[PDB]
């Protein structure tokens, strides 16, 4: 009754529940929570050592930006959900007349709805007539299922006479339907229009996202909409992936966390241990509190808000900041878009951009990733012949005159019977144009390749009517009439399809296509005389790489026709199995055939897909192809994309139920035991498995006993998969020796394999949609998988790396001088700087840095970065970032701060360092003296760790020196007579101002970048890496 | 559909490089040493151009003389004059029974020094800077605004009320400052200068605008409980503060960094100091025995960097030697290295 919106559920809020579900969702984390309960504490009285303001502040902050990003990205999911919500939909009237232009929102229980054509469809309709007279409509399920095969949408008999205005205003009934659960196929509904039992079948069941494409109008009564169809209670959630970065940043903050407790008890016992020592010496404090566990409690809370900013705030907001604008600026990429489909590379992921940069374990589709869906009619073994160069396309000529030399060729009407196979026998659909051509609604892809080859030699396939006479459109001739009398359809375990057809004298013929291991063994072909050529020529078709078929007739007499019409039609009348009667029906009839040939269309490899795979398996990769084709085509297509080598391997198992002990335990012996040289036998090894040898080899018994032989070789090939197994080789790799994947598919089988991947990646393009949507990358073609994968790996997890470990380091290079400080003064808790600089510190002056560094740092130019693939295997090992580097990144923060702290201890003796009159510089003088000698090596050490660095990093590295250098003298003399920062009071001269402020800031930034700067000197002079030798070259 | 084909969207953005040649590292070494070298030697220069001297005085009642001028410890005096001290320095005590053991201090300046001079006191380990006493201060209350009981900043809770009064320079800084009533002359003995210093012009610029002089009717308010002796009585309209005029309580508030500071009480700077024999009688109010270390006074002179503090001058020199340290290793392991 009260049904719901029209928006696909990938929302996250909604305009009331906006604040617990967001606050929950920031505050679930850590380093938010962290400092939310420092803020909680911090309202104490007599507590905090800063302020109040300046922790909720900045942490107020860092929670709107993030509100910002989110808010930003979820009105964008909003506005894709009202360009697919607001939808034309012509609505019956009850009270006055026909259908009128509404809107989405008039569709309520038992709607009766007429919507046009080139339109998608509301949701979920069961259809009472269409503009066809029987009632069925055809249409597409672009969003539904992914196969492009166009539905004939049968209707029931009983009620498809209702298709004026008039008819249907005195029809309306109940419909006890369904319950709401996400099973495809099956459908269970009654109804009674007019006091009679009218079941439903599954077959009247459009669905919701469907786009109707060839009717005038369709009719349709509204069962369920909302979140309730089959395809919007299915929406998956796609839970969040965390990245290979981050498990360590959670590890990270765990380090820094480790450190402040660290730092609190060595600080805090200090104050135990002065405050009872000299008790005599500090009477000028009044220390009559009596509680010195209670003083050891609120000095504790004053140093764990005192050194609370070491863990920072604007890292975990300013990384998803970074990381989606690199997902923006791979997106905008001339290099990965592919201008032919009109793909703009769409990042679906924004937080695994970083993921691009590990990847070992390049899982792919063949059918249509690697060879682009194009079904090319290339060559036929005909008559027992082919091309033996390659001619095929002038030894179709010869075709040609194998036909037209009608009075000397036995061939002819045999290649009349061949041509008659593919240009009759289909499944297919044809298509009137607007051109003066014909085309194909493919219902299958070898059969329109078949027909568009028999129509590249002068056979346009007329339209069909299935109850009715047909004609051709020969070449040679004018017009032929022929007849569809039955139709034998194909199965999965048949491996053929067959027709039963009426030629016009009365020669009632059998034609039978399929497979090689089932057509080549019910045959005769006249004491086996074409059998042995067709056998060497699906050879050669097995060594070209072909999808390859085969052809094979025979012939019905007048009684096996009349008889076996009535076998035929009362066998077809089954509603139990209707694959099991029909079939050993339909092999009745196909004893003893004779057998014609064989056809070969190609399924090219796309532009740049063996330049692809070579580079990716240059760059220490070990892709994996996933097919369902068999074992001799898989291997010409691993020769021929680059997979298989000259002389590698081949690794072949092809085992049955129990045989899986003998080739896996014995080449693991041949694995182990027969040792090589194991650095050519490493580049010349591979795998290639039968997915029926792999049905019983993805199970917890033999899982890691399949992964030893698995993870050793360099291109691992599938034959004969069944789509479940690719979602369980993803999860086989990545839950076993977890390295970093990534999967590829365009079809909807694909999106089990693409949504389990470490990183997945979809392909748009043909006519698969399911994959681009339900990935975390839609890339146009998989040439764009080596410079995006390569290049922007490299890119992003060098620079995101840098930028994280550089955040860390910035803020333990300030606030670790206010831990040095708590040995200056009596282990009090003292902030050296005034309350707000410390929150403009990494909020507002050096957050510019580390985002210049996350995005515009060529660390090595992509030119010469894909021109040596091994650079790839540098961030693959897990170099740039770990615990290790994190603690050099640290203690460089401890030597940085500690010279600081002790240079300007060493500077500002006595305070005593003013020329101006006999004043001295004060504490607060001297706190922005270390403020701002800290802020000049933090960027010092950003413009030490930043190469190929100018355009946007100095308005960013010299610009927040300047911007501090502008900003104090502003800040700190017109914000004082405000009563928010009083204790700037004469700063501003007493620094600005004094002779010694600006020697310091000279010299002791150097002198901190002198390890910075002879360090980074002499790690790419005398002790080089592989990329500092080709950031050169 | 298409992205646009910008050098910025494109990441072809114009970039120089920074390549760390020995054609462009060696002459930034030779170079920073070569400009931290004149530098740091002429700040060393401006740091031991100073002529300072220190008489820690803390142990002059305990350790005293009280009937002439006996000599003192080495350990105390350090000066680092141009010339050479001939006679050593002497001191003595004295109580009349109101100055209570007031302290002669009798120092020999060798040479007469030029410039400014400038006469602090040194408190050691004194933490001013602790986080219960740069707060501890009401700020309106030093404005001069008549605050009321409870309207007070509450950072004062210790020293912040009394029998049901207020305290009018509440808190731990206002309360327990250094008063040690230095002589506002350097008196000149065996006829030399007799020479005068002033108390005025001490404190920053911007603590004369911030601290005025009140507007209680000065019998709400008590003085704090130490210096409640100056003020036996209480406070009148007569004794009160103005605080505007003190100009020594707005250097003690002003709080320095650390436990070991200068304070400025006294100095001249219209003429100069002749080479006379001087005494510098020093009231002994403030007890050792409230804070834990020394207190001395000082009598120094300004340089570049503030007084003698060879500090900077040295952090320099660090500086261009690690700069030519390196900067001949890394040529030496630049022509030996390929030979
Ligand atoms: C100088 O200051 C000291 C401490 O700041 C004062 O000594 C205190 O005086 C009060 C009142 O006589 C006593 O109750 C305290 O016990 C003293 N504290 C000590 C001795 O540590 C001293 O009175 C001041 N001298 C003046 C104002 O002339
Ligand atoms: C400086 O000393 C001279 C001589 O003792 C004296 O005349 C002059 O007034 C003093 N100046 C100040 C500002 O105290
Ligand atoms: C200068 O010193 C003499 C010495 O007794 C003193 O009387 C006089 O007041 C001083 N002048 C000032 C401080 O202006």
């Amino acid at each position: 009754f009260g049904y719901s919106d029209n928006h696909i559920s990938t929302t996250k809020y909604n305009f009331a529940t906006f604040l617990p579900k967001f606050l929950f969702q920031e505050f679930s984390k850590y380093a938010n929570l962290f400092f939310l309960c420092t803020s909680a504490i911090q309202q104490v009285p007599h507590v905090s050592p800063t302020n109040r303001y300046t922790t909720i502040g900045t942490l107020l902050v860092v929670l709107i930006v993030s509100a910002m990003k989110e808010c930003i990205e979820d009105i964008k999911r909003a506005n894709s959900d009202k360009e697919l919500n607001n939808s034309t939909a012509e609505i019956f009237s009850e009270a006055h007349d026909d259908f009128v232009e509404k809107r989405w929102i008039d569709i309520r229980v038992g709607d009766i709805i007429r919507v046009k054509s080139e339109e998608p469809i509301p949701a979920d309709t069961i259809i009472l007539s269409s503009s066809e007279p029987e009632g069925l409509c055809y249409i597409e399920t672009a969003n539904l299922d992914g196969e492009t095969n166009l539905k004939i949408k049968q209707s029931r008999v009983e009620t498809a006479k209702f298709i004026d205005v008039k008819t249907l205003k005195n029809m309306n009934g109940k419909v006890v339907s369904e319950q709401p659960n996400s099973s495809l196929y099956t459908y269970e509904g009654t109804m009674t229009l007019n006091d009679r039992q009218i079941p439903l079948s599954p077959d009247q069941m459009i669905l919701r996202g469907a786009t109707l494409r060839n009717t005038a109008w369709i009719f349709g009564l509204v069962i369920f909409t909302g979140h309730e169809t089959k395809l919007l209670r299915n929406a998956t959630a796609t839970p969040i992936k965390r990245t290979a970065v981050e498990k360590i940043i959670n590890r990270q903050i765990i380090a820094l966390f480790t450190v402040l407790i660290v730092l609190i008890l060595i600080s805090s016992i200090g104050n135990v241990i002065m405050s009872t020592a000299d008790a005599k010496h500090l009477s000028y404090l009044y220390l009559e509190g009596t509680n010195k566990a209670g003083l050891f409690f609120k000095d504790f809370l004053t140093f764990w808000i005192l050194f609370s900013n070491l863990v920072p705030i604007s890292l975990f907001v300013t990384v998803e900041l970074i990381k989606y604008y690199q997902a923006f600026m791979i997106g905008s990429d001339l290099d990965l878009y592919y201008e032919k489909t009109d793909t703009p590379t769409v990042v679906r992921t924004s937080s695994l951009v970083e993921e691009l940069g590990q990847i070992e374990y390049i899982f792919s589709d063949k059918t249509g990733t690697l060879t682009r869906n194009i079904m090319e009619f290339k060559s036929c073994s005909i008559a027992g012949h082919c091309y033996i160069g390659i001619e095929v396309g002038y030894r179709k000529f010869d075709d040609l005159k194998k036909k037209l030399n009608d009075p000397s060729d036995e061939d002819s009407p045999i290649i009349n019977d061949f041509l008659t196979l593919l240009a009759t026998c289909h499944t297919v659909i044809p298509e009137f144009q607007s051109d003066g051509s014909i085309k194909y609604q493919a219902a299958s892809p070898d059969e329109g390749a078949l027909v568009q080859g028999g129509a590249d030699l002068g056979y346009k396939f007329i339209i069909r009517k299935p109850n009715s006479v047909t004609v051709l459109l020969e070449e040679t001739g004018e017009e032929k009439e022929y007849q569809l009398l039955n139709i034998c359809e194909f199965n999965s375990t048949r491996k053929r399809m067959s027709a039963i057809f009426r030629f016009p004298d009365g020669s009632i013929k059998l034609f039978c296509k399929g497979a090689d291991t089932v057509i080549l063994e019910r045959l005769d072909d006249e004491a086996n005389q074409y059998v042995e050529a067709t056998m060497r020529h699906l050879e050669d078709y097995a060594s070209e790489g072909l999808r390859t078929l085969c052809l094979a007739m025979r012939d019905i007499s007048e009684g096996e026709y009349e008889e076996w019409n009535s076998i035929y039609n009362e066998a077809a009348t089954t509603l139990d199995n209707r694959a099991e009667k029909l079939d050993e029906a339909a092999n009745l009839i196909e004893k003893n055939l004779i057998l014609i040939g064989a056809t070969a269309i190609e399924d090219k490899l796309q532009d740049g897909v063996p330049e692809t795979i070579h580079t990716l398996q240059e760059a220490g990769i070990k892709i994996w192809v996933l097919t369902g084709d068999r074992q001799e085509t898989a291997i010409n297509i691993g020769m021929s994309c680059r997979l298989l080598s000259e002389d590698m391997n081949l690794l072949i198992i092809n085992e049955e139920t129990r045989d899986d002990t003998e080739r896996n335990l014995l080449e693991k012996i041949n694995a182990l035991n027969e040792h090589q040289l194991s650095t050519h036998d490493m580049n010349t090894l591979a795998l290639v498995i039968d997915g029926k040898s792999l049905g019983f080899a993805l199970e917890p018994e033999l899982e890691d006993y399949l992964l030893t032989v698995a993870k050793l070789c360099k291109a691992v090939i599938c034959c004969r998969v069944s789509p479940l197994q690719k979602a369980l080789v993803v999860k086989m790799v990545k839950r076993k020796s977890s390295s970093l994947l990534l999967a590829i598919g365009d079809g909807a089988n694909d999106v089990s394999m693409i949504q389990a991947a470490h990183v997945g990646v979809g392909i748009s393009g043909m006519e698969g949609m399911q994959a681009a949507r339900s990935a975390d990358i839609a890339v146009g073609q998989f040439k764009f998988l080596k410079k995006l994968l390569l290049v922007h790996g490299s890119w992003s997890y060098q620079r995101i790396s840098v930028a994280i470990l550089y955040s860390f380091y910035k803020n333990t290079a300030l606030y670790m001088t206010q831990f040095w400080y708590v040995f200056a003064n009596a282990f009090s808790g003292q902030s050296i700087m005034e309350s707000w600089t410390m929150s403009f510190y990494n909020l507002f002056f050096t957050v510019w840095p580390p985002f210049v560094i996350g995005v515009f740092d060529q660390f090595v130019s992509s030119r010469l970065l894909e021109r040596y693939p091994q650079l790839y295997k540098l961030g693959q090992k897990g170099q740039f970032f770990s615990v290790y580097i994190f603690w050099g990144w640290i203690i460089n923060g401890f030597f940085h701060s500690a010279i600081v702290f002790i240079g300007t201890i060493l500077i500002y003796r006595y305070g005593f360092a003013l020329n101006m009159h006999g004043e001295l510089a004060d504490h607060w003088s001297w706190g922005v003296t270390v403020y701002t000698t800290s802020v000049i090596i933090v960027l010092g050490k950003a413009a030490l760790v930043t190469n190929q660095w100018t355009k946007f990093t100095l308005i960013a590295i010299p610009g927040s020196l300047l911007f501090w250098l502008i900003f104090f003298p502003i800040y700190a003399s017109i914000f004082p007579h405000a009563n928010i920062s009083r204790e700037y009071y004469g700063v501003v001269k007493h620094t600005y101002g004094s002779g010694v402020f600006w020697l310091t800031l000279i010299v002791l930034p150097i002198f901190a970048l002198v390890r910075d700067f002879l360090w980074k000197y002499y790690k790419r002079m005398y002790e080089p890496e592989t990329y500092h030798v080709i950031q050169e070259m | 559909k298409k992205p646009p084909n910008t050098a910025f969207r494109q990441q072809r953005l114009k970039a120089w490089q920074p390549i760390l040649s020995p054609q462009s590292v060696l002459p930034l070494l030779i170079f920073v040493a070569c400009i931290f070298t004149p530098i740091g030697i002429g700040l060393i220069v401006s740091a031991t151009k100073v002529q300072d001297l220190t008489i820690d005085y803390s142990h002059c009642d305990t350790k005293a003389s009280t009937t002439a001028f006996e000599d003192i410890p080495k350990k105390y005096i350090k000066y680092h004059f141009k010339s050479k001290v001939e006679n050593k320095p002497q001191w003595r005590l004295t109580e009349n029974e109101n100055g209570e053991q007031s302290c002669e201090l009798q120092f020999e300046i060798p040479n007469d020094i030029k410039k400014s001079i400038f006469i602090y006191y040194k408190i050691t380990n004194f933490y001013q800077n602790h986080r219960r006493y740069v707060q501890s201060f009401d700020t309106k209350q030093i404005l001069g605004e008549p605050i009321k009981k409870d309207d007070l900043d509450t950072s004062c809770s210790p020293i912040r009320s009394r029998e049901d009064k207020i305290i009018y320079p509440c808190g731990l800084i206002a309360n327990s400052m250094f008063n040690d009533t230095f002589s506002q002359v350097l008196s000149g003995i065996d006829d030399t200068e007799d020479y005068n210093l002033t108390n005025k012009h001490i404190s920053w610029s911007i603590d004369r605008h911030r601290f005025k002089t009140t507007k209680y009717n000065a019998s709400d308010i008590v003085p704090p409980p130490n210096w409640m002796k100056k003020y036996p009585d209480g406070y009148t309209d007569e004794n009160l503060p103005d605080i505007h005029t003190w100009e020594e309580f707005q250097v003690w508030m002003r709080t320095a960094a650390f436990p070991k500071f200068y304070k400025l009480t006294l100095k001249n700077e219209s003429a100069s100091l002749p080479k006379g024999k001087y005494q510098m009688n020093i009231e002994l109010n403030y007890p050792i025995s409230l804070f834990g270390g020394t207190k001395s006074f000082v009598l120094t002179t300004n340089g570049a960097i503030g007084g003698r503090n060879m500090s900077l001058g040295v952090l320099y020199l660090i500086v261009a030697g690690l700069c030519a340290l390196f900067g001949i290793i890394f040529l030496v392991k630049l022509i030996f290295q390929p030979r």
